[PDB]
């Protein structure tokens, strides 16, 4: 005859976590699997993280709330649109959310709320926690630095259709033939990591071929002759040679004017090694988070 | 009343061995009174055929290795008697150099004594009380002192050259961490928990990375002094911290490349690729310098108060609080022989070289012990 | 030592000994129910019973634990003017001595602490809860302890009176008639305040306080 | 609506905190609109009251169950395995933190207290030890906590070194110290045991015997505690 409605599945500290709210999180996560189902195929273990996940927000919140971290609505405003590609956030938003969840208008900005206060506060103290030494970022952008010789840099991956030391005649056309197939595809749109991965022998093949950042100047003599007057997303041809036949990419491309004699280097390399180590950070905090606290799971 | 009723938590029982192979003692020289029940670092050191030793009173012997007899011998105490012959109180291990023997003293005194006759070359006197072992590199002394201090001292003047202040806790375990060198760059851990590398050329930190993992509240759960000694090999630092991670980090970069959940304070062996450790809790494993995989573990000898092993003759080498040596082979960790050297048991490292291996009392009685 | 009976064998037990007026008896019975069911059907009569209980069983400091445990877990209970009642008598008996009661010791002079608080417990049950039925023994109990402190401060201002502290008896009977003034005691030291303002040969304070006296002649 | 009409609210399991409060303590009074988001902001109010452990809604369509399971109060308070703390020490540490006989039981203060006595313990010098709770359950919704001490062996100064005294010597500066090194043959009335408060006191004393010696400069750079691996040989400096 009763109903259960809704229930206590974890007590954290002096907050609790309610079933509906695991619920919620289930279907959050369940749409996120509906666009790639292999993102989380496992149910248990899904269930587990999640409730780790609501126990690791609610410490987190009712620290905020310690401390006091407090945001008013005038953030909330605008802190959501220009997000969703082309919408006419905050008229279209609300009518589209309408559709999804948007029974009652408040709970999304709710949680909106919600979700920025836990950022605040974490973001917060893990950069607490984070010290930079200048000697750290300036040997981080010294490689960059010293090869930045040429005046512009290019991103670059490679496919390789390999040939034995003796090939006959019969095995080149094959290669060739494939190799340009390859080419006219990746030319037509088709992704040139997948066609790295199926296709090419190199030892990147598994990795989507990237190589990476690179001079020019300081690549083989055939790549730097092809790339001559190659430019960003150009796909360029095989090259033949005694090993099988190679093809190139062209990812992406920097430069600047300014006389390289490193030169307005080491901001990028701080960004990097602060992301590295807010990263760190923020591990070795949610975890020294959740031993400290007290959690207690009643889900039975 | 009830300090006599206390009783300790654990103490594993004698393991019950057959020896392979008969074990027995070359030699054996009285160095003095030993350090006695003060944890110190002071061991013994070799150095073309001869041994040099010390204990806490300021006594300094230089022996024969091949039979250990006496070459020369000199004490650091007071000269003029300034104070009842105060003791030098030495703590730094005896480090052989050049035709220079360096050793640390509580006294916040560090003394080069020369190898062919033992006339102090030179002394200086350091930011605070030197319990590592100095460490000889690029013409510099490096000393990690009890209160945070790393200072580097010119091998033939002995002026101070410069100085790197680490942080200090409000509770830390004794003893101090000996820097290793690698490219003009020393790796020293801390008794924050940190393992930070520095320059030779100015001491000009590189990085610092945070190797323990600290998850308590009150102090003795917040214990993570790294006093053990960075290994280098093939661009990259392996370390270990109490309570902490036995982590790989990256040369240049000092970013964990792997992490692990044993923790201990004495040294540990990195050879092939196999890692030969003793737990903070005496008990003996070997990993992969890959991962942490273990290969095998010797629990046999719980709470024993184990010194740092030693790889001599391709087998493990342990000396114990009670005056036992075992042997472990290490393809497998079981033990081969075990041995009664002592009455006074070992607390310092032994030490193996030239295929020789030495190790000393507590009372400071050298041991040359061969197969 | 309590057998472990159902709760109603010792809720009766205790009350029969209550009865029976074995107060030590009674109390071990109802401490053990009381520690035993902290929150049932009996606690708030157990909790009654044990501060009657202590009071006749001369446990002082105990009643006055439970009356204040009582009265902050139960502010409106509807007997809650038993209880002021019952922590104004507790405070009126530790101003009390029998050794000294039976040599007809007057004990005005000694500590008035608790005769203070016992009328400050009285006044409050008085104000709170006119129409208790314990209000009329309250009010005098009230009278007796008025009188009692007005008779302390007389015995100081005796005191200094007879070691020649003018300036203190002054002080002391203004006090006395600002806080006493209906008092016997009040009365008996007007002249002793006439006397010092004499000594000091301030004679016009001492025609205004002769005056009066005169005024209340009886 | 969503939550259909409430009828009326019945609550069960509430054993001390009278019906009026707890429907004080919800943001409903049968509404007779109850969502669903309404029912989790009433078991989170509920929650933060503080007097209840578990807390649960159930409809029955007209009516709103609301089955709480009070913390339990406790029953009494049991020493055991302490050798060197006394019993009333304990009792009144424990009556400081709200443990006390007749009160509830408020198990997110149970880490605390634990650490609290071991700290205790870590001031004597007495490391490794260690104070576990264990709470069982009685019954009527009572508890019994029993406080297992299990404290290892005290640690003993092993030596108390003075760097930077060149006008005086150390053993002369540290015969004025409440804390020993040593403790001579004949003298058995002292020990070699350690304590913070003893240490602080002691660097009192010696910042007073410099500075009444006319130095006027007198300064503490640093203190040092440390503690053989074994926690058994602090050592100060």
């Amino acid at each position: 005859a009763p109903q259960v409605v809704d229930k206590v599945a974890a007590v954290v500290n002096n907050g609790v976590v309610l079933e509906s709210d695991v619920d919620g999180l289930m279907q959050s996560v369940k749409l996120n699997a509906a666009q790639a189902r292999q993102q989380l195929p496992d149910d248990a273990t899904l269930r587990h993280q999640i409730m780790e996940r609501l126990i690791m927000d609610q410490i987190i919140l009712q620290m905020g709330q310690k401390m006091g971290v407090k945001i008013s609505d005038e953030q909330l405003d605008q802190a959501i649109a220009n997000i969703a590609k082309q919408n006419n956030m905050t008229l279209d938003q609300m009518r589209s959310r309408l559709a999804y969840d948007g029974l009652n208008y408040n709970t999304y900005r709710n949680q909106i709320r919600k979700e920025m206060i836990i950022s605040e506060v974490r973001n917060n103290e893990v950069r607490r926690r984070i010290t930079i030494l200048p000697q750290e970022v300036e040997s981080l952008a010294q490689q960059v630095g010293n090869q930045n010789d040429a005046s512009t840099e290019l991103n670059l991956s490679h496919i390789l259709i390999p040939l034995p030391e003796n090939p006959t005649s019969d095995q080149v056309n094959e290669a060739e033939s494939q190799a340009r197939a390859i080419v006219d595809q990746a030319r037509n749109g088709a992704d040139f990591g997948k066609l790295a991965i199926a296709h090419s022998a190199d030892q990147q093949a598994l990795n989507g071929g990237q190589m990476g950042w690179g001079r020019i100047q300081e690549l083989p003599g055939i790549f730097a002759q092809a790339l001559s007057t190659a430019k960003k997303g150009d796909i360029v041809g095989p090259i033949r040679s005694g090993v099988g036949f190679h093809i190139l990419k062209v990812n992406d491309l920097r430069g600047e004017s300014k006389n390289i004699s490193d030169a307005a280097q080491k901001d990028r390399a701080y960004r990097m090694l602060m992301n590295r180590k807010f990263s760190e950070e923020a591990a070795s905090w949610m975890q020294e988070q959740r031993a400290s606290a007290y959690v207690k799971i009643l889900s039975n | 009343l009830f300090n006599s009723e206390e009783d300790v938590v654990k103490m594993s029982p004698l393991p019950t061995v057959e020896n392979q192979f008969t074990p027995t003692t070359a030699w054996s020289t009285s160095v003095g009174s030993g350090i006695g029940n003060f944890y110190s670092n002071l061991h013994p050191a070799l150095a073309d055929n001869v041994v040099y030793a010390a204990d806490r009173a300021g006594l300094v012997k230089a022996l024969n290795a091949d039979d250990g007899k006496e070459i020369w011998s000199v004490s650091l105490a007071e000269k003029d008697g300034w104070f009842s012959k105060e003791p030098a109180l030495l703590s730094g291990g005896v480090t052989v150099s050049g035709g220079h023997v360096y050793i640390g003293s509580e006294k916040a005194q560090v003394y080069a004594l020369n190898t062919s006759d033992g006339t102090v070359a030179w002394q200086t006197k350091v930011a605070g009380e030197a319990l590592s072992r100095p460490v000889v590199s690029d013409g510099l002394v490096l000393i990690h002192t009890s209160n945070g201090q790393l200072q580097a001292l010119n091998e033939a003047d002995g002026a101070v050259k410069w100085t790197v202040n680490l942080d200090m806790p409000s509770l830390s375990l004794r003893g101090e961490s000996a820097p290793t060198t690698a490219f003009g760059a020393a790796v020293v851990g801390g008794d924050n928990g940190r393992v930070s590398a520095v320059l030779m050329e100015q001491g000009q930190m590189i990085w610092q990375q945070r190797i323990s993992q600290a998850t308590g509240s009150t102090e003795i759960d917040r214990l993570s002094d790294v006093d053990t000694t960075p290994v280098v090999v093939n661009g990259v630092v392996f370390a270990l911290a109490y309570n902490g991670n036995l982590t790989a980090l990256d040369l240049r970069s000092g970013q964990i490349m792997w992490k692990r959940e044993l923790g201990s304070v004495n040294d540990f062996i990195v050879d092939g690729n196999r890692i030969y450790l003793v737990d903070q809790n005496d008990r003996v494993m070997a990993l992969t310098i890959d991962g942490g995989v273990t290969l095998w573990t010797q629990s046999d000898l719980l709470h024993r108060l184990l010194t740092s092993p030693v790889l001599y003759n391709g087998n493990l080498v342990v000396g114990d609080s009670e005056g036992y040596l075992h042997w472990i082979n290490v393809e497998d960790g079981r033990f081969v022989a075990q041995q009664k050297v002592d009455s006074s048991g070992f607390q310092t490292e032994p030490v193996a070289a030239d295929g020789k291996l030495l190790i000393q009392a507590k009372d400071g009685t050298v041991y040359s012990i061969t197969r | 030592e309590v057998p472990d009976n159902p709760p109603n064998e010792i809720y009766a037990t205790a009350q029969q000994k209550l009865q029976d007026g074995n107060w030590r008896q009674a109390i071990t019975q109802l401490e053990a129910l009381d520690n035993r069911y902290p929150f049932g059907p009996y606690s708030q009569q157990v909790q009654l019973d044990l501060i009657y209980a202590y009071y006749k069983n001369a446990d002082l400091p105990l009643a006055q634990a439970a009356i204040d445990r009582f009265i902050r877990l139960n502010p409106t209970h509807p007997n809650i003017d038993y209880v002021m009642y019952m922590r104004g008598l507790t405070n009126m008996a530790l101003d009390d001595s029998a050794l000294q009661g039976f040599f007809g010791v007057d004990r005005s002079d000694r500590d008035p602490q608790h005769a203070r608080a016992a009328f400050s417990d009285f006044s409050k049950l008085v104000r709170g809860y006119p129409n208790s039925q314990y209000t009329t023994d309250a009010t005098k109990r009230l009278v007796f302890l008025k009188d009692r402190l007005a008779k302390y401060e007389y015995s100081v201002a005796e005191y200094y009176t007879e070691r020649g502290a003018w300036v203190a008896v002054v002080n002391r009977v203004e006090g006395m008639l600002r806080d006493y003034p209906d008092t016997q005691a009040t009365r008996d030291a007007l002249p002793l305040m006439e006397n010092a303002y004499r000594q000091m040969q301030m004679n016009a304070q001492a025609e205004k306080v002769a005056k009066i006296i005169a005024a209340n002649s009886s | 609506a969503e939550g259909f009409v409430v009828k009326d609210i019945h609550f069960e399991g509430l054993q001390r905190v009278a019906v009026g409060a707890a429907l004080l303590s919800m943001p409903v009074r049968t509404g007779d609109t109850v969502n669903d988001e309404d029912i989790s902001n009433t078991i989170r109010a509920l929650f933060a009251t503080g007097n209840f452990e578990d807390v649960r809604v159930l409809r029955d369509g007209d009516t709103l169950l609301v089955q709480v399971k009070e913390r339990p109060t406790i029953a009494s308070i049991t020493f055991s395995g302490n050798k060197s703390v006394k019993d009333d020490m304990l009792k009144q540490n424990l009556e400081a933190s709200g443990v006390r006989v007749g009160e509830s039981l408020d198990r997110t203060t149970i880490a605390d207290i634990e650490k609290g006595l071991e700290d205790f313990y870590y001031s004597v010098g007495k490391y490794s030890a260690s104070v576990k709770a264990v709470v069982t359950p009685l019954p009527r919704n009572r508890v019994d906590l029993k406080l297992v001490f299990q404290e290892g062996v005290s640690a003993e100064i092993q030596q108390i070194n003075i760097v930077g005294n060149h006008a005086f010597t150390t053993d002369e500066l540290i015969s004025h110290f409440q804390l020993r090194d040593e403790v001579p043959w004949w003298n058995v009335v002292g020990d070699r045991k350690y304590q913070k408060q003893k240490l602080a006191g002691d660097l009192e004393t010696l910042r007073s015997y410099y500075l009444d010696r006319g130095y006027a400069r007198f300064n503490i750079d640093s203190t040092q505690v440390s503690l053989t691996p074994d926690k058994k040989g602090i050592y100060v400096t």
